[PDB]
């Protein structure tokens, strides 16, 4: 297994973990989740900045950002 | 290229 399909699936399990505990609102597990989906994104940006991949880690990266700030108003 | 599965949209 690369170094990109590594990652990508470890911040696929981070974005899964996140996704669940935000429906079962718990917002410090979901924001802790996210976080870590958007290091791991941030990354694979490095690594590939000039690749097609990017331009969808990049979006998902931005998606998560706002999730977090409507998520930390709440607690 | 794609990611397949897609990743998971926030609520």
């Amino acid at each position: 297994m690369s170094a990109q399909v590594m990652l990508e699936e470890m911040a696929r399990k981070y974005a899964i973990n996140a996704v669940k505990a935000d429906k079962e609102g718990n917002a410090e597990e979901a924001i802790t989740n996210y976080k870590k989906a958007i290091e791991v994104l941030a990354q694979l940006v490095s690594l590939y900045r000039d690749g097609s991949t990017a331009a969808i880690y990049e979006q998902m990266i931005n998606e998560y950002k706002r999730r977090i700030e409507v998520l930390k108003e709440l607690i | 290229r794609e990611l397949l599965p897609e990743l998971p949209h926030p609520p």
